[PDB]
């Protein structure tokens, strides 16, 4: 089960509930108090998925869906065959994801690595909970939350953007979309030059570091470091989640109208109001 | 308890100018600025720069559809400054319209899209070329090379490719801010929802796993930063516990790891696939499906 | 092509998904044989290899071919798997079952053990490509200076125990990437020592190391050299000093 | 304190400082009254 | 008063240059929202006195 | 009056560079102001004064 | 009698380019304003005057 | 006269793949502008020439 | 007069490079107004004056 | 001083110089002003 | 004294013939205003 | 001084040709207008 | 005298095939413009 | 006639490859163009002329 | 004179292939479009 070289850092500590208790392994896998707990609500969760659509009568596991109660239900519990089954599966899926980034501080801990992965990790936990909790409780309902289906919650997000009409307009979504793209390529593009430098052409011998800050200063102009890349990429990510976050938080919150109509503030500027021509005059 | 977000300590001396193997020392230049705002999160050498064929080349051709979109923005704007900054996301050099098909274009509107996509054209392939010349010179790998490739023929598909299967460029993408927004919203909409597209969700999958990887991996390199984690390829050849005790994280959360090495093919991958595959599905709409809500209503997985 | 379905409901879009779903398996194998470069064969506890080695099979070995002479690395290879490997460890076992922790016998700070651990790198600097010590001190390196920030030299270091042990003197610096790596501590003792950058904040009148207490900083692994550190010697320094967030928390205070 | 050397200069800068602000609000109000006998909001 | 100690705790410069910009934008802030009370604008006030 | 310190403490270019930058975009936001309004128009005025 | 010391607080290099951008884009925006009015719009104004 | 003394100041590499995408990109581009005009498309002129 | 140490202050190859890509940008601007306007537009008046 | 290090005698020249400039941009500004009030009164 | 480095002599020098280019072009600059002036008044 | 080390034989040379050839092109551009202004007015 | 560092006597040599294939370009498109007119005037 | 002096100025191995590439690129988009119009595409035409 | 490393009689050598090839294209380029001509003309 072990790495050649895993078991000089299987020691003892970083455990911020139990002590002896739970410091252990499962083949490769760490299991603490948040690994059982993770566990548990994860085959909760699951479980419960499984009877719903049993329920239902759907074994597809690209038809399954999980649908919220209703809107006029509002915040109360539903019943279990209503939307009760999301409810629970809601909360497990977040005692599940905080217990797993607990779990990972654990680990890091007992590793002697920093704290920086459960916290990247709880962007995407907070995203999430922006969808089911806080947006639902601004909104009045849990009816507006986005069902657990493969497919189902696709039908969501397009009615969900639809009512504002384009949901293309929104800025902080643009900002998200725009974080997304840089991310994306800004990954493959530290992934070729490592490899490029690490797997050069046949016949040569292996680059360094100069070779890659030369690579992109000869293409580009900047060469911005391979600590630099990292945290870039790394804030990409973490920036273009709370964009996201922020685009939906605001959505039906403070906006009710379509996101084309927001721009037109800048068009009934009073000084180039009136002036004719272009596409708004 | 410091996470290396920031840099507190700024020091340089001589700029460096880059390294010998192979290059045209006389196409790069010898102008170098440090700028210590970059310093605070990355390096802060601006340069050198390498000038030659290719990039001329590329920077002529990209200049020239810029100015060719800019121009039609001036007309359609009846040359007035203020209604060029009024209306800047709202005017577009729009596509060809349908009556002319696939020929040249009779118009002014179609024949100045027609040329600034030739510009494009040869501006993008130009700077392909480029990539792969300035890694071949440094005797480097042509990674960068074919990721970038993925990202041409995704654009291919939409400007060249698919306007010619489908028989015309009114089906390409307007030269605008919000028209090609309007014009994902239209595609999207003229071909049931492209949500059911399965190479769209492919492309997505892979989206959403570059921030997920890179998000883990810069992580990673911080947390291990303290150990010399961001020395790469020194550690690929000569391991040390950075390495390992990144790998043992990810075997202990997840049960496998990667290598240091290894990740950043994971990387290239993510990257090219969301291109790769958003081309194929933007290949197949149209040309092979015109719904796909129905599509997936046949295939299994929309309800009847 | 369209509603042109060679047999069934089989056109060409679910040809393609399906020509993905087989391209995917294959790279999915592939990345997952490439990952196993290093670590494998698997081990047990008793430093035996184990009946199980996964479902995926180690790759072929491929070779590195270093410059400045350092040779050729093959991956995978038995000898890197050995010059990496640690020997003579000072821990004892927690259980016999397999899956427990281990626990050091004596200090895991000196013991390099845990997150104080070293792997056994090659006794020899960091280079660049042309031939230099990649880390130098700023002295040694023509032309650096602090062109940002604080200056650290000559600030007092407080350490976990919130005592002060010392004055930072030099900076050692990456010259290729130019930035800060390592910075010099004048011990009271009379001995200099290295400390991570990373591990170290700069307030505006001390340097913090909330890693290391006070009893620590003075068996920090030495260089064997004052104008060079080797890749051995950094990760010595940087293990032992990491390893304080866990084997010196009972005397951090604050 | 913090600049080091205004122990003193502070008072030449102090002086310098009232001139002028003192000359701009001379301007400010002759104009305010002047609105306000040219338009009155008050 | 003793106010002269002001500036030896502030730097003079940042102190005139954060000064300068907050009157401008106060002064311009004042005469905008003047614009756009019908009655106080100069201009149309210019305006209806004379016969333009 | 004792201003000429004021370069005894402010670096003539950076101030120097700044004046102008602001002069220049006052004077196009004044011109702007003006042409916003029919009136005070000079090119409009022009094309009724001489009928053009 | 004395603004030849200006010289010795600026570069001239930069501010010539600056001079030249400067000047280059406010011909071209007054021309443009021009051209945007049918009147001061001198190409229409002389497909008028020859009737052509 | 002393035009070749361009070349001291030029590279002629430089110049050269210069001049040649300008004017290739410059060829093309009046052509696709003569066939956006069904006038002078000497395609379309040559068939309705022959009959066709 | 004096002006050829402009060619002392700022280089020349620099400077000619920015003259070319100028003109060439200003040419096309003018030839492309001259384009927009139904009249001006050579292509179109000569289609016109030869009947076809 | 020690924020840019001239001198009595140095600003006092390069503060005659400002002035200078400064009063021949608001006597042309000034003249301006007062062809514009002719042409069109603001009051 | 001088931040840039020039002498007070190539600083005369400089700025006359930065005058006499001044003066070109605002005297090409007057003649064209006169001309449209002329051809097209707006005030 | 002279920001780019160059000599003033060399810069008036220099400008000599760049006059030379300013003149040619304005010439062509002058001829071109004549011809313009002749088949199609503009003023 | 050279930036590039060539000699006059290779410039010379350099412009002067320069310009005979500048020459025989310029003498194609004649042709082809003189042609062209003759075919389908535009002026 | 002294035209060989052009490979004294770039070395043949990336200009061939360059040519080939133009040439390539060219052709395609000529015998796109002529696709593009039922005069000059080869294949309708036959198709019309034999009668199928 | 050289840039990339070549003789004088090496550039010969690489201009005579070159030309030879390049005529032997625009000979096969030329019968085509005499072809073309005379079987759909278009001027
Ligand atoms: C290393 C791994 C690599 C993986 C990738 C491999 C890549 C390399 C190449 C591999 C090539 C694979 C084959 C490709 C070509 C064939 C494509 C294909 O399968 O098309 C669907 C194929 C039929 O093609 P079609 O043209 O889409 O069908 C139109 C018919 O009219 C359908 O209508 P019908 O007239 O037949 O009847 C319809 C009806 C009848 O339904 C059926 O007859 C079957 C429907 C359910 C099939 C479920 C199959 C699930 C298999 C799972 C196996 C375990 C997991 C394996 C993978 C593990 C690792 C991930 O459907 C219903 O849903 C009826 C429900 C009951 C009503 C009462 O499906 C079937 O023939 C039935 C399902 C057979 C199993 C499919 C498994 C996938
Ligand atoms: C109403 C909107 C429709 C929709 C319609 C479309 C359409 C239509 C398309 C997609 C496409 C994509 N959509 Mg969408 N999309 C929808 C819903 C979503 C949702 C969501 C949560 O709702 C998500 C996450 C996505 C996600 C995505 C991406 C995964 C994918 C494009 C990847 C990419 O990088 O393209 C961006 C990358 C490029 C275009 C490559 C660019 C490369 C070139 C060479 C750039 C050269 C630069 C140039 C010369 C200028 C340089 C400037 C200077 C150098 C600075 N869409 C809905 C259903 N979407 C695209 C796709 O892949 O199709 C499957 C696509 O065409
Ligand atoms: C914030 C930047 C990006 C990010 C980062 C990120 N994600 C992370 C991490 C980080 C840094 C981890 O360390 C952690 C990890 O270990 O990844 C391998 C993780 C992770 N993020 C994951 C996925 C994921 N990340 C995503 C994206 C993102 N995460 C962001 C874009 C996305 C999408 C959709 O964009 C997904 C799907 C997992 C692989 C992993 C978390 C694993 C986990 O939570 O395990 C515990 C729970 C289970 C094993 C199962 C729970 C089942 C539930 C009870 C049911 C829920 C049903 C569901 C809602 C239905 C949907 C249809
Ligand atoms: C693999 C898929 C991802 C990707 C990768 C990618 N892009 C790339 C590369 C790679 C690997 C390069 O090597 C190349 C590059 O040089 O990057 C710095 C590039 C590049 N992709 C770019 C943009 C880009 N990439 C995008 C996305 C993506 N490309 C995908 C997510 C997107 C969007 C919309 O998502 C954009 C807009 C450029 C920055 C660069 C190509 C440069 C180029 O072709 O320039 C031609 C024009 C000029 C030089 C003149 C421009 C004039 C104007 C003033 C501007
Ligand atoms: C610096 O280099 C690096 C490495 O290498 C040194 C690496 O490896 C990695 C890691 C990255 C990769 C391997 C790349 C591939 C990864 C992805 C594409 C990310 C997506 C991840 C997955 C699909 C895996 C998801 C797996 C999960 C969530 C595990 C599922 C398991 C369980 C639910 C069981 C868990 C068991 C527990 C808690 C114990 C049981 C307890 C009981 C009581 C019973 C990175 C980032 C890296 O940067
Ligand atoms: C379907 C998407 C992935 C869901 C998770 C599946 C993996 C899992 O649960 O456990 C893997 C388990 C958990 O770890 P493990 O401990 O079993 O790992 C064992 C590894 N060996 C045997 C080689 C030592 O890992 C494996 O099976 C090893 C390889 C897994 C690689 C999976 C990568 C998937 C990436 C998909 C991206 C593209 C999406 C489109
Ligand atoms: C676990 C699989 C459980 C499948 C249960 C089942 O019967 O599903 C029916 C469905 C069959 O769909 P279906 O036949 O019901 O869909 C069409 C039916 N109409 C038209 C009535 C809507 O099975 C699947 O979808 C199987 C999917 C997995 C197949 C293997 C994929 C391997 C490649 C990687 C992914
Ligand atoms: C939007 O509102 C509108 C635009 C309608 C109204 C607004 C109008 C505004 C804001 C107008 C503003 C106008 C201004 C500020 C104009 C300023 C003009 C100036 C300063 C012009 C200067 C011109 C200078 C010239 C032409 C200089 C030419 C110089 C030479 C040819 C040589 C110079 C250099 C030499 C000789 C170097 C010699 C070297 C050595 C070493 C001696
Ligand atoms: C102030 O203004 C000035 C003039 C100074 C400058 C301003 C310029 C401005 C305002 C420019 C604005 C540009 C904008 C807004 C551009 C936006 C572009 C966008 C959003 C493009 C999006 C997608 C484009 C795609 C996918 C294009 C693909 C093109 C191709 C694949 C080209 C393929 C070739 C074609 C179609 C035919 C030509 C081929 C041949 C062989 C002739
Ligand atoms: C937007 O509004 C529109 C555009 C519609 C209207 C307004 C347009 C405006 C305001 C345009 C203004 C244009 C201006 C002011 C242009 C004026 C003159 C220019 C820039 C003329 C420059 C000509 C330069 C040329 C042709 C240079 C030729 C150079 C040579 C033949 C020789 C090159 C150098 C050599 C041989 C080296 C000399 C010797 C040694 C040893 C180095
Ligand atoms: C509807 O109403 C709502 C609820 C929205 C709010 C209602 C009521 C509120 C918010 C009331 C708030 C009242 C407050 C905040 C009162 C006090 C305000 C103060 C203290 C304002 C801030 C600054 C005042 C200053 C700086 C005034 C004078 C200070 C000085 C002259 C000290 C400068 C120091 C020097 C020169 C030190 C020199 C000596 C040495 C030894 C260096
Ligand atoms: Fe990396």
């Amino acid at each position: 089960a072990l790495l050649s070289f895993e078991r000089k850092y299987r020691v003892p500590g970083g455990t911020l509930v139990g002590g002896n208790l739970f410091d252990f392994w499962v083949g490769p896998f760490y299991v603490g108090f948040f690994g059982v707990t993770t566990f548990f609500f994860a085959a909760l969760g699951t479980l419960l998925i499984l009877y719903g659509t049993a329920m239902e009568g759907v074994w597809n596991p690209q038809l399954i869906s999980i649908e919220p109660p209703s809107v006029e239900n509002g915040l109360a519990f539903a019943p279990l065959a209503e939307g009760g089954l999301w409810q629970l599966i809601t909360i497990c899926a977040l005692g599940a994801f905080i217990s797993w980034a607990l779990r990972e501080v654990e680990i890091c801990r007992k590793l002697g690595i920093g704290l920086h992965i459960p916290f990247a990790f709880s962007f995407a936990i907070l995203a999430y909970a922006v969808l089911v909790v806080f947006r639902p409780l601004l909104m009045g309902s849990w009816g507006y939350a986005f069902p657990y289906g493969i497919w189902t919650h696709l039908d969501w997000v397009s009615n969900t953007g639809y009512t504002y009409g384009n949901f293309h307009y929104n800025p902080a979504h643009m900002l998200g979309i725009s974080f997304f793209f840089t991310t994306a390529l800004a990954l493959a593009l530290h992934g070729a030059l490592v490899l490029s430098a690490a797997n050069p052409e046949k016949g040569q011998e292996m680059k360094t570091a100069d070779h890659e800050d030369t690579f992109f200063r000869d293409l580009v102009g900047y060469s911005i470091g391979t600590l630099g890349i990292h945290r870039l990429g790394l804030l990409l990510a973490l920036m273009a989640v709370f964009w996201s976050a922020v685009c939906m938080i605001i959505t039906g919150t403070i906006w009710f109208d379509q996101w084309s109509n927001w721009w037109y503030w800048w068009v009934e500027l009073p000084w180039w109001v009136d002036i004719p021509g272009g596409v708004n005059g | 308890e410091y996470q290396n977000i920031f840099t507190q300590v700024q020091v340089g001396g001589a700029p460096e100018m880059g390294l010998v193997e192979g290059v045209d020392l006389s196409n790069r230049t010898k102008g170098t600025t440090n700028w210590t705002l970059l310093g605070w999160f990355g390096n802060a050498q601006i340069g050198p720069i390498y000038l030659g064929g290719w990039g001329t080349v590329s920077l002529i051709s990209g200049v020239l559809w810029f100015m060719t979109i800019g121009a039609w923005f001036w007309y359609e704007a009846g040359f007035n400054p203020a209604v060029f900054m009024r209306d800047l996301f709202y005017l577009s050099l729009d596509a060809p319209d349908a009556k002319y098909g696939l020929g040249v274009p009779r118009d002014a509107e179609g024949i100045m899209w027609f040329i600034a996509s030739f510009f494009m054209f040869v501006a993008v392939w130009s700077w392909w070329i480029r990539t792969y010349t300035r890694a071949a010179a440094l005797g480097m790998g042509k990674h960068t090379a074919w990721a970038f490739l993925s990202a041409i023929w995704l654009w291919m598909v939409l400007g060249f490719i698919r306007p010619i299967l489908m028989g015309s460029w009114s089906e390409a993408v307007p030269y605008g801010i919000f028209t090609h927004l309007d014009w994902t919203n239209n595609f999207s909409l003229t071909y049931g929802n492209l949500f059911y597209n399965p190479f769209h969700g492919l492309s997505i999958a892979f989206l959403y796993g570059s921030a997920l990887l890179f998000a883990m991996h810069g992580a990673t390199i911080l947390a291990v930063s303290r150990f010399g984690g961001d020395r790469e390829l020194e550690q690929i050849v000569d391991r040390g516990t950075a390495a390992e005790r990144a790998a043992l994280f990810w075997r202990w959360t997840m049960g496998f790891n990667a290598t240091m090495e290894g990740i950043h093919r994971w990387a290239w991958w993510f990257g090219v696939l969301v291109t790769l595959t958003g081309g194929i599905g933007i290949l197949l709409s149209g040309t092979v499906v015109d719904n796909w809500y129905v599509w997936a209503q046949v295939h299994g997985y929309a309800p009847v | 092509m369209v509603g042109v379905n060679f047999f069934g409901d089989f056109d060409l879009a679910s040809l393609a998904i399906w020509s993905f779903w087989g391209f995917l398996a294959f790279l999915i194998y592939y990345l997952q044989t490439e990952n196993m470069r290093e670590g494998y064969p698997l081990e047990m506890e008793d430093g035996s290899v184990a009946p199980n080695q996964g479902l995926f099979p180690v790759p072929k070995p491929k070779t590195f071919k270093l410059p400045n002479g350092r040779g050729e690395i093959v991956m995978p290879s038995a000898e890197n798997e050995a010059a990496h490997r640690r020997n003579d460890l000072a821990l004892a076992r927690t259980s016999v079952s397999e899956g427990f922790p281990h626990a050091p016998t004596g200090n895991a700070l000196v013991d390099g053990v845990g997150p104080a651990s070293w792997v056994p790198r090659r006794d020899e600097p960091e280079l660049d490509a042309h031939g230099h010590n990649k880390i130098m001190p700023m002295a040694l390196a023509k032309g650096f200076n602090v062109t940002a920030g604080r200056d650290p030299r000559g600030l007092p270091v407080q350490a976990a125990d919130l005592e002060v042990v010392g004055r930072v003197s030099e900076l050692w610096v990456d010259v290729p990437e130019q930035m800060v790596r390592y910075l010099e501590i004048d011990l009271n003792s009379g001995k200099k020592r290295l400390v991570p950058m990373t591990l170290a904040k700069i307030w505006a009148d001390r340097v913090r190391v909330n890693a290391i207490a006070s009893d620590s900083f003075e068996n920090i692994p030495a260089t064997r050299s004052a104008s060079e550190v080797t890749k051995l010697e950094e990760d010595k320094i940087s293990g032992y000093v990491a390893g304080g967030w866990l084997y010196d928390a009972d005397k951090r205070k604050r | 304190s913090f600049t080091g050397l205004s122990d003193e200069q502070a008072q030449e800068l102090h002086s310098v400082y009232m001139s002028g602000l003192w000359l701009f609000v001379t301007i400010a109000v002759i104009a305010h009254i002047a609105v306000y006998i040219w338009r009155p909001w008050l | 008063s003793k106010f002269y100690k002001i500036w030896q705790v502030f730097d003079p410069r940042r102190v005139f240059v954060a000064q300068g910009v907050f009157l401008f934008l106060l002064a311009v802030m004042i005469h905008l929202i003047l614009l756009s009370k019908p009655d106080y604008n100069w201009l149309d006030v210019g305006t209806a006195k004379y016969g333009r």
